RNA sequence: UUGGCACCUCGAUGUCGGCUCAUCGCAUCCUGGGGCUGUAGUCGGUCCCAAGGGUUGGGCUGUUCGCCCAUUAAAGCGGUACGCGAGCUGGGUUCAGAACGUCGUGAGACAGUUCGGUCCCUAUCCGUCGUGGGCGUAGGAAAUUUGAGAGGAGCUGUCCUU
RNA sequence: GGGAUAAGUGCUGAAAGCAUCUAAGCAUGAAGCCCCCCUCAAGAUGAGAUUUCCCAACUUCGGUUAUAAGAUCCCUCAAAG
């Protein structure tokens, strides 16, 4: 696992604490705690961390790559955070913020409201762009997916909620 | 989705994968999406 | 959530605000008292036990259910109440809202309350499959020797038996029935009468249990 | 000459044992308990009498399965009514009624006889670590 | 399904269709959830999941079918002795009468037709539906109950608004 | 309405520096499943719970006894049959 072999460089500000299998990572933006694979062994240096796999068995190899990535994501997340941007397309499609919660109008009789989650921030620009910001890459990804799911992009005109950098296949209706 | 005993790449982009013990083909082209069954 | 015990008196009609004819059932729910409060601690569940309709006190050589037996008299006395003909538990109500020996009034319910009425349906005795299970008759003419019979009760060698739940002649009625989403048209405090819109199960003089509707 | 000893109620002594189900495979625990209940571990074992000992199983909720049994092992029961087949998974049974899971497992390893039913009644199973049979003064038993 | 075979039944395992009562499978007719589309929308096509419930009345014919009229969300396909005659019918078929065509010298004959033509049984056991008595449930009782289980229910249209 | 799911749809994610819904992990998802609703139900021989009622003399000291609370016979009946 080349991914597993690659060391994670701890930012000077960020501090990583390992308790048994569980690891708690503290950074300026937030603190993230997760449980890594038991078999994997972690070597910690002041400026870097190395994950070590006990055996070359597939199971150990698979977990090694995953474990490294999970730890890397936590460290990066606390340091810089992760943000996903979604852009509404089509006339009359607008996004607005009701306190923490986000309100979406997407060609439905009912307005759609997405509640904010802990360690997540919802921000809207121009009422056509929504950005989800959080320490956890997964949490940002999940909420972005939920927002995108409210109205997925249509093929013919591209109308819908889409990721900013997403590509949509286009078809000619008539 | 195409459900068939013979699941194979239709184009160069098609990728054979296994999900939940099932041979499947994933592709940018939706038509080439396949699941063995 | 509220509950009361009453006797069905009969049916009548009331004219609504817009002059619509409202079929109603008159229930008399006098003499309701909370005999006991069941708790999770002692009983494993919370309920109020309500005794309805006073019965005569214990006598030495009582030959009928009109006079309270010594066990019954004691149970009622613990609530400081007269012995009761009918006793039922209400699990729907909040136990805290009630105290033992408290009278439960008809005024607990108010007009427009949606209620479920529970009672034992009228007995019909031994009844055939047509009336009991609403089956079709056989032909009355054209050579038919099949009129009110139940029909085939099975198949052949595969199953060589009748399945459980085959519909056959038997005793019909006298079953507990709950009619849901009925409405309290009116409450008469003076006569201790609750007017329930529509009809409820059982003969006149039958026991009815009125509860706040489970579905809301 | 006929000299074989025969155990009878007068000479039979039944003991009480506690077995912890925590970290034990269901079947392997089950097979061992079945032998204890049937008196197979006694030198005075006699077929037509119950020479077995009472068994208390604790922490039934913590019994373990191998492979995908939790979802793929299904218990089927019929009500004797047409189409009356009802199924719950072993995993769900463990969550909801762990005592039944253990009890049915052991009873299925006991003979379907009047004696076998009696021997199954000597089994007491509890999902938690606490049992109410302290008066019986049960002895801890370690599975071989 | 049409057959092949001739293994249980010839000291009898009643046979078509309908009626009554169903019950099960899912290769799903409708309704629910999806993928792909040569999917603009409205509609469709095709495939996957799904058996919870639902799945109409007539004309003709003994009919099963099938065609037709009018509907319906839909008018599903199969198994259960082509389910069910000690539950019903008895129109067809499969006795004795008679006739036509036809064949036969004839007596007669015909998966050709035509008309007429006896459907028995007081339920012992299991099974099923109801309804009591005994004993048990470590004293004898009266009331009120928990719910391990088990059964039931489970369908859809149209219109208005957006 | 709730919980868990199907076909699906994903998020994060390596084996496999990419990619990938899956392997670890995390979501979402049917008239279906388990409930929610209705009815029966402790012969549930695993026979459960609560409240109340009854509680003495004899005796060979083994136990018996009619009586208690209670319930029936019999009788007048119906909302029951
Ligand atoms: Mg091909
Ligand atoms: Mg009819
Ligand atoms: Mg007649
Ligand atoms: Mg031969
Ligand atoms: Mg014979
Ligand atoms: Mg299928
Ligand atoms: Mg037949
Ligand atoms: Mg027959
Ligand atoms: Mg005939
Ligand atoms: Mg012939
Ligand atoms: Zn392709």
């Amino acid at each position: 696992s080349r991914v597993g072999k690659k060391i994670i460089d701890i930012p000077s500000d960020v501090t990583v604490t390992f308790d048994g299998n569980h690891v708690t990572v503290k950074g300026p933006k937030g603190e993230l705690s997760r449980t890594l694979n038991e078999r994997m062994t972690f070597k910690q240096e002041e400026n870097t961390i190395e994950v070590v796999r006990p055996s070359d068995s597939k199971e150990d190899r698979t977990n090694h790559g995953t474990t490294r990535a999970l730890l890397n994501n936590m460290v990066q997340g606390v340091s810089q955070g992760y943000v996903k941007v979604l852009e509404l397309v089509g006339v009359g499609y607008r996004a607005q913020m009701q306190g923490k919660d986000l309100i979406l109008n997407v060609g439905y009789s009912h307005p759609v409201e997405i509640k904010a989650e802990e360690n997540i921030t919802f921000s809207v620009e121009k009422n056509t762009v929504v950005k989800v910001e959080g320490i956890s890459k997964e949490q940002v990804g999940a909420l972005a997916s939920n927002i995108r799911s409210v109205r997925p992009p249509e093929p013919y005109k591209g109308k819908g909620i889409r990721y900013q950098g997403e590509y949509v296949r286009r078809k000619e209706g008539k | 989705m195409k459900v068939r005993p013979s699941v194979k790449p239709i184009c160069e982009k098609c990728k054979v994968i296994k999900r939940k013990g099932k041979v499947m083909v994933i592709c940018e082209n939706p038509k080439h999406k396949q699941r063995q069954g | 959530t509220k509950g009361i015990l009453g006797r069905k008196i009969g049916m009548t009609q009331v004219f609504g605000e817009n002059g619509e004819l409202i079929p109603v059932t008159v229930v008399e729910a006098k003499e309701n008292v909370v005999l006991q409060k069941k708790t999770v601690e002692v009983d494993g569940y919370n309920a109020i036990q309500v005794g309805f309709e006073d019965k005569k006190a214990y006598k030495k050589d009582a030959k009928s259910n009109k006079y309270a037996n010594k066990p019954a008299e004691g149970h009622a006395k613990k609530a400081d109440a007269a012995p009761k003909r009918f006793i039922r538990e209400f699990r729907n109500v909040d136990v805290d809202a009630y105290e033992v020996g408290q009278e439960v009034s008809v005024d607990t319910f108010v007009a427009g309350d949606v209620i479920d009425v529970t009672g034992v349906s009228k007995g019909k005795g031994f009844q055939g499959a047509i009336k009991r299970h609403g089956q079709s008759r056989g032909p009355m003419s054209h050579g038919s020797h099949f009129h009110r019979a139940p029909g085939s009760v099975g198949m052949a060698s595969d199953a060589s038996r009748v399945f459980k739940g085959q519909k056959m002649p038997g005793r019909m009625g006298g079953n507990t029935v709950t009619v849901q989403n009925l409405e309290v048209v009116q409450v008469d405090t003076e006569n201790k009468v609750i007017l329930v819109k529509g009809n409820v199960p059982g003969p006149k003089k039958g026991l009815v249990e009125i509860r706040t509707s489970i579905k809301k | 000459m006929r000299q074989t000893f025969m155990a009878n109620e007068s000479n039979i002594e039944r003991k009480w044992y506690v077995i912890d189900a925590e970290g034990q495979t269901l079947g392997r625990l089950s097979s061992e308990v079945a032998s204890i209940l049937r008196g197979k571990n006694k030198v005075t074992y006699t077929p037509h009498v119950d020479t077995g000992d009472y068994v208390i199983v604790i922490n039934a909720s913590k019994i373990e399965f191998t492979g995908n049994k939790e979802t793929d092992k299904v218990y089927y029961r019929h009500s004797n009514h047409p189409g009356g087949i009802k199924s719950i998974t072993a995993g769900e049974l463990r969550r909801t009624n762990p005592e039944r899971l253990i009890e049915n497992s052991i009873k299925g390893m006991l003979p379907s006889t009047r004696l076998g039913e009696k021997q199954g009644k000597k089994l007491f199973v509890y999902g938690g670590a606490e049992h109410p049979h302290a008066a019986q003064q049960p002895e801890n038993y370690e599975l071989r």
